[PDB]
């Protein structure tokens, strides 16, 4: 019956070309003799070109392939939080099966453009440098791109611990669910990964997908999708998902050995055609959905390696466009001491101020006009033996303030906490400070607020942005607190 | 020409622009050209000198910044051309 | 872009003379000064 | 005639038609789908088999399905109707505000007028807007780079060109969103209702909106710009107006070309373009001029590859522009808008044998003063701007009054900005500057000028003002 | 099963069987040779045809020849009798000294430990190098890389850390030859003869030899690496007992593969490499880790193609460590060696809280003076050591001393520096940068800190400097 099922031809580098099904669909699923599965991405007129899901040595010639009808979906809702699965929702924690309630297609179309509306609801990532210069909104779909080592990672990492604070909380309408997507990276790194987000307790409330260096191309391709997908679930259903692609450029790697191995048409940097179209409708996929829809949210954070920060290489092209902004990672202010290292001048959020609530509206833009000055001057910095007062001035308030931004890891800050710091920077505070110490100070000052003005914080957040009574309050608590601080 | 080394050259001659410019303000506020070269061989003129040394010399290192950026670019078409046409010329020998 | 001007020739020996010329006399200079202390 | 799918790999696919065989870039139509599926005839292949490129997914497609060929190429809703209308690429409404009610149809694709049919009158499309008008003058039916990232002005100066436009010429407008982000589209949409270029109630909308997500397929990215083509076409060879036409990235047209072109297993040109390249921007480019009848002009937004002017894409689009609207963020932050640099801007119209004379010489003063009040910063900082002779003080101040005299409130912006817009006209334009620069009104203060109308706004601004 | 060799191009091979099919990855006996020549099956063309890469030469084969299938993939001796000995790519001895007896074969290809296999623990792994355990510690049981651009350092590095860690390893060790030079492997193997590493006469012998090198076909070399891993993976597993891994040149692997892609019929992509370059590098480094069972030590050295780190191969091979130590032409120009990278060496536990506030601090203390100074490099590349404030002038003055004690002299490299080499502990190498970033030694010349062990010797050094003046 060469009408449901099929017979192998040939079967090289995880490309099993099949003779028969004339009935399978674009895009289906199939099952080899041994059981495994595979795509039809392919369909021609003498054969069916099917991408094979795992090693090939099980596949031989002759091997039978009966169609599966089920197109490819993956297990989603919330019995996945915790747990840690591959690109098919198979759970590879061995902490035992999941209670897979529902199911959803991992190829699905993605919402219009009207069951959708503005970006306005935050996506805190608890990040200094981030949510005071480069917002994220919920719905967002923001890149994390620079060199190897660079962060990029890091600065989910913690956005996803960042989560916890609204996640144990009582507002469940700031509850935001995690999905860390990891591509082509060693399962080394994930267990660690995960330990992490463990020993933080976020997993409780994270997802992560794993198509590891060892998983055959197809998955590696695929979980992209079967992740976006659960994000989705929460996507439709009133509920706001964050999902972290890690690193499309090495998905597009594995898109690219596919399509070469089935002898598509090549194309700069030998990938596909469509490569662009991989990434299109899995961004895409991403958004603030309207009220009428629920009003849930999938924002995503794709990451992109660059190569000696070439940007104007073609997956990062790509990837940049189809997104909706970008937050520049690089060696050079790394080692300098800027960490987490963003170049706010490069860096950019399209969404801006929508998603920054008026407490952090006011004080960021000062600051923003202020980085941006001090940008200008900056080179006369060590050669100005004669400066005028004013760029003298220019470059102080510069090196104050980039401390400042200097966060840690795995320790992101409450939108608060956050002004209630840049606060003391942008008045002036800092200002006198020694350069070196300014670290040792947001240090001794934060955990100060936090522990003994609570409440302050709080009308932060409520007023909606800095009272007068509060602007009043701070300056008081600044005053005296810093001159304690040097005495 | 390669990617690499111009790439080199355009930061390195980007910084020695960057520094040469502020150097030509310093002066202008206050290496000064043929001055000390003048009277050994044989403030106000000093200060002249330097603010017109750096000046040219920020000058000649944008007018050279601007011939290696095209420089970068054409090899940088260069360099993807070449690339494409490798990867084609294997795939039409099949 | 920290030092591109190093990472190149022309100016680099320059840098590089200058360089190594000042901390050889300032060494020797603080070589003899060893000595008295 | 019904052919039989025979042959698909990704957005491409090749359809065996027994009998009838159905023309190149004939669109043919998918059977036993929820939505519609076009495929585009792409090549004869030969054995009775046609290859296509697929306008939406091909997930499902199965080697048998059933094609319906559809006569034609794609058509698509033209008329009144469609303005106001979101439309899809193959003509569908994608706003949700059920069906698009015309009586007339069109292919989105048609040859460019004849030899013939050429206007060779230089006429300036008077946009109402001082900067553009009188620095940069928009050809009528002449293609114009807009240069500028987001944050700029960008959906304003579109909008309000919009209206202009409509109200002092008749025409309406189009927009073709090549390669929109669904996210940005939506924007532009609700953008423009808040702005009254779109109506949800009574037709006084004066724009078509037609978009071209990148989530849809290269297939899909490229035609798009056609079909927002012909619909603008329709107002110009049906009801002889003025259209204006907005290609937001004209650029991602041009990528979606190449990603047509190698899915299709084309050898890439230098630098990874289509081959095709300069006919692809040659056979759609071309249906944008003046004819007989009357002109649509359009207003295409740039993106320079690698920030390299001789990257194939922009230079093989620099073939076909007449002006450049360039906006800059260093504009923006002094406040004014639009943030057109009077400098970077530019236009091939701007000859005295096009522009006259007088309006030449009245551009070049303001280009060349602004020139010189741009060189006078270093000197005006270090040196102090104490030692700057009678010619050296007036320079920097007329500059100062032109370079905000350059600033114009929109019509647009009312709804936010509280203050009624202008419309000034290109002979109120010309004299205004005109006089600045001879120095009959240096007897006033700067605010004077900015944000006004007319030159007369600016002295009723500033006695006012005091 | 008996199958014909039907096509002969190079290091690929077709041949085509009429009773059954080998499956792909299975080994095969090309009969009719004096010297065992195996196929390893790579595709399934079809019309009962394989394709197979061959694990030697092709100089000789005939069409038709006969070819038996051995029913697996390539198996070859494991287990503590292969200590001392140096093996083949297919399990042949190749030191003259007999056959090894074996009383277990694995095959060379296998499934990675899964997810719920691998182990997060991280225990700093102590090298005696200063710059690698002050700014990228290697740590116990990980997986380190040792990156470098033709002859900066990488084979002499690779070396120290035998001498170093691998002498004073209470457990068996794994060296892979991978597509290096063979003279190299004479020098490793007398060279670890006179240490007593390894011995001829008895069961003492702790490190298991593999090779494949240059004078191989691609076929071969592109498994070797998986060889010498199944050799390290029976000593992590059927004992759990620590193993060190040294790889020389895990690079070969993925160009062993490029040199042979184009005749497995593939399109070629990004630089030539192979499509399947990073996934092949991904079924081949998620072999060498850590599990539960055990832990695996391993020290890979990665070659980089005209030093261009963005390279594929190497930009592949990043992830798959914890710990990378880069190699610097520039660095080793100006003498200095090992020619690590400050600026672009990282570590997985170079966090406070895995090494203390104080072990950290300095570390990028370092770093970012050395970062300062690269600033100024441009700063005073045109206006001269007399314009810096006299603040910056002196961090010049530091990163300079901080550049220099980063160098250190090799017990393996004495036969290239001529000095006594040093081995420094962690502690003293902390404290040794504490006081330089402290300002402390401020009074001492520079060439005191170049090539020297602990801070000491550094003073000490600067002494004889003193009264030699
Ligand atoms: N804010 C921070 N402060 C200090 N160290 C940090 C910070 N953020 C990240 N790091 C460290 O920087 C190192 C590398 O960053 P990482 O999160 O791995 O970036 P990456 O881009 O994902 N690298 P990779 O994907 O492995 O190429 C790790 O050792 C982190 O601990
Ligand atoms: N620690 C060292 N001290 C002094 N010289 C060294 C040191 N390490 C390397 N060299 C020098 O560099 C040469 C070879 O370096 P080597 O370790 O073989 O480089 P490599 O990285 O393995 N190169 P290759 O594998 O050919 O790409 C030696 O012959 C020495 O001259
Ligand atoms: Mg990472
Ligand atoms: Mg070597």
């Amino acid at each position: 019956d060469l009408e449901e099922t099929g017979r192998v031809l040939s079967i090289g580098d995880g490309i099993a070309r099949v003779h028969g099904l004339r009935n399978v669909q674009a895009e289906e699923m199939v099952e080899f003799s041994s059981g495994l599965k595979g795509m039809s991405l392919n369909l021609e007129p003498d054969n069916v070109g099917v991408v094979v899901f795992g090693n090939d040595k099980l596949i031989k010639e002759g091997d039978i392939v009966k169609r599966t009808g089920a197109i490819v979906d993956v297990p989603v809702g919330e019995e996945l939080l915790g747990r840690v699965v591959d690109a098919l929702g198979n759970a590879i924690d061995g902490k035992g099966p999941i209670g897979s309630k529902a199911r959803r297609r991992v190829g699905l179309k993605a919402p219009g453009i009207i069951p959708r509306i503005s970006v306005r609801e935050p996506m805190q990532t608890g990040i200094k440098a981030v949510d005071s210069l480069v917002p994220i909104g919920r719905g967002q779909r923001e890149l994390i791109i620079g060199d190897r080592q660079t962060g990029k990672t890091s600065i989910a990492i913690d956005t996803i611990i960042n989560q916890k604070r609204f996640n144990d909380g009582t507002d469940e309408k700031k509850k935001l669910y995690c999905i860390y997507v990891a591509i082509g990276q060693k399962r080394s790194t994930v267990a660690q990964l995960v330990k992490r987000l463990t020993d933080a307790d976020a997993m409780k409330y994270t997802i992560v997908v794993s198509a590891t260096a060892s998983d055959a191309a197809p998955l590696q391709y695929l979980a992209p999708y079967s992740g976006c997908s659960m994000g989705e679930y929460f996507r439709d259903n009133g509920k706001h998902a964050l999902i972290i692609y890690d690193d499309l450029s090495k998905q597009a790697v594995a898109y690219r050995q596919m399509s070469l191995l089935l002898r598509r048409p090549p194309g700069r940097e030998a990938y596909p055609g469509d490569v662009f179209y991989l990434h299109s409708r899995l961004l895409e996929r991403a958004a603030k959905m309207n009220d009428a829809f629920g009003g849930g949210s999938l924002t995503a954070l794709p990451v992109i390696e660059t190569q000696a920060g070439d940007v104007s290489a073609y997956i990062p092209t790509n990837v940049i466009s189809i997104t909706d902004g970008q937050i520049f990672l690089e060696t050079e202010l790394f080692y300098k001491g800027i960490r987490p290292a963003i170049n706010v001048g490069l860096s950019v959020s399209r969404v801006g101020s929508a998603a920054q609530t008026r407490a952090m509206k006011q004080v960021a833009g000062t600051m923003k006009l202020e980085l941006a000055q001090y940008r200008e001057v900056a080179a006369f910095a060590q050669f100005g033996s004669d400066l005028d007062a004013a760029t003298q001035q220019l470059l102080s308030r510069g090196v104050r303030l980039t401390e400042l931004l200097k966060q840690g890891q795995y320790s992101p800050m409450a939108i608060e906490e956050q002004v209630a710091v840049i606060y003391a920077g942008v008045r002036g505070y800092l200002d006198k400070l020694e350069p070196s110490k300014i670290t040792k100070f947001e240090n001794a000052f934060l955990s100060h607020v936090i522990s003994q003005h609570q409440a302050l914080l709080g009308k932060i957040r409520t007023d909606g942005k800095i009272s007068e009574e509060s602007d009043a309050k701070l300056k008081e608590i600044v005053t005296n607190f810093l001159a304690g601080f040097e005495a | 020409a390669t990617l690499k080394d111009i790439t080199r050259r355009l930061k390195s001659i980007k910084n020695i622009q960057k520094i040469t410019k502020s150097m030509k303000m310093v002066a202008a506020a206050k290496l000064c050209g043929a001055i000390h070269s003048s009277v050994a061989k044989q403030t106000t003129s000093e200060q002249s000198a330097r603010m017109t040394a750096m000046d040219n010399a920020s000058k000649n290192a944008s007018e050279m910044i601007d011939k290696l950026t095209l420089t970068f670019n054409r090899t940088r078409q260069a360099v993807i051309t070449k690339e494409l046409i490798e990867i084609i010329s294997g795939a039409a020998a099949l | 872009s920290g030092d591109n001007v190093r990472s190149s020739a022309g100016a680099v020996r320059d840098a590089g003379g200058a360089f190594g010329k000042r901390e050889q006399a300032e060494e020797e200079r603080y070589f003899r000064a060893r000595a008295k202390e | 005639t019904t052919g039989r799918i025979v042959a698909v790999i990704g957005a491409v696919v090749d359809v065996q038609f027994d009998e009838g065989l159905p023309p190149i870039l004939n669109a043919l139509e998918v059977q036993g789908r929820e939505t519609r599926l076009v495929l585009e005839v792409a090549q004869h292949l030969g054995e009775s088999t046609v290859r296509t490129i697929a306008m939406d997914g091909t997930e499902g497609l199965v080697r048998g399905q059933k094609v319906l060929d559809s006569g034609a190429p794609i058509r698509i809703p033209v008329g009144p109707e469609t303005l106001g209308r979101i439309m899809n690429v193959i003509g569908e409404p994608i706003d949700e505000r059920g069906p698009i009610k015309t009586k007339q149809f069109a292919a989105i694709h048609a040859e460019a007028p004849e030899f013939v049919e050429m206007s060779v009158e230089q006429e300036i499309l008077v946009t109402g807007i001082k900067v553009v008008d009188l620095l940069a003058p928009y050809a009528k039916g002449g293609k114009i780079g807009l240069f500028g990232g987001a944050g700029v002005g960008k959906t304003v100066l579109i909008m309000e060109l919009i209206n202009n436009v409509a109200k002092a010429h008749g025409g309406y407008s189009v927009f073709a969103g090549v390669g929109e982000r669904t996210r940005e589209g939506n924007d532009l949409y609700h953008e423009m209702i808040e702005s009254g270029v779109i109506n949800l109630k009574d037709a006084t909308s004066k724009v078509a909106l037609v978009y071209g997500q990148m989530n849809e397929p290269p297939g899909a990215r490229a035609r798009v710009a056609l079909t927002g083509l012909t619909v603008a076409e329709y107002f110009r060879d049906q009801e002889g107006q003025d259209v204006l036409l907005f290609i937001d990235n004209i650029f991602r047209f041009t990528q979606a070309g190449s990603e047509v072109s190698a899915l299709l297993g084309r050898i890439p040109s230098a630098v990874g373009y289509q081959p095709t390249l300069a006919t692809d921007m040659g056979t759609m480019q071309e249906r944008i001029t003046t004819t007989k009848k009357g002109s649509i002009t359009s207003v295409q937004a740039i993106y320079v590859p690698a920030d390299d002017l001789t990257d194939p894409a922009p230079a093989t689009t620099f073939a076909h522009l007449d002006a450049t609207t360039v906006l800059s963020r260093a504009i923006a932050e002094l406040g004014i808008y639009p943030a057109v640099d009077p400098l970077d801007s530019t236009s091939r119209i701007m000859d005295p044998n096009i522009v006259g004379s007088e309006h030449y010489d009245v551009a070049r003063g303001v280009q060349k003063i602004l020139q010189d009040y741009k060189s006078l910063q270093d000197i005006i900082a270090i040196l102090g701007m104490d030692e700057l002779s009678e010619e050296d003080k007036l320079t920097v101040s007329r500059a100062r009054k032109i370079q905000r005299f350059l600033s114009q409130p929109f019509q647009v912006a009312e709804v936010f900005t509280g203050h009624l817009g202008k419309l000034v006209p290109l002979k109120e334009t010309i004299k205004g500057f005109q006089q600045i620069l001879a120095g009959e009104y240096d007897h006033l203060p700067e605010q004077a000028f900015y944000m006004v109308g007319p030159i007369e706004e600016a002295v009723a601004k500033a006695d006012k003002l005091a």
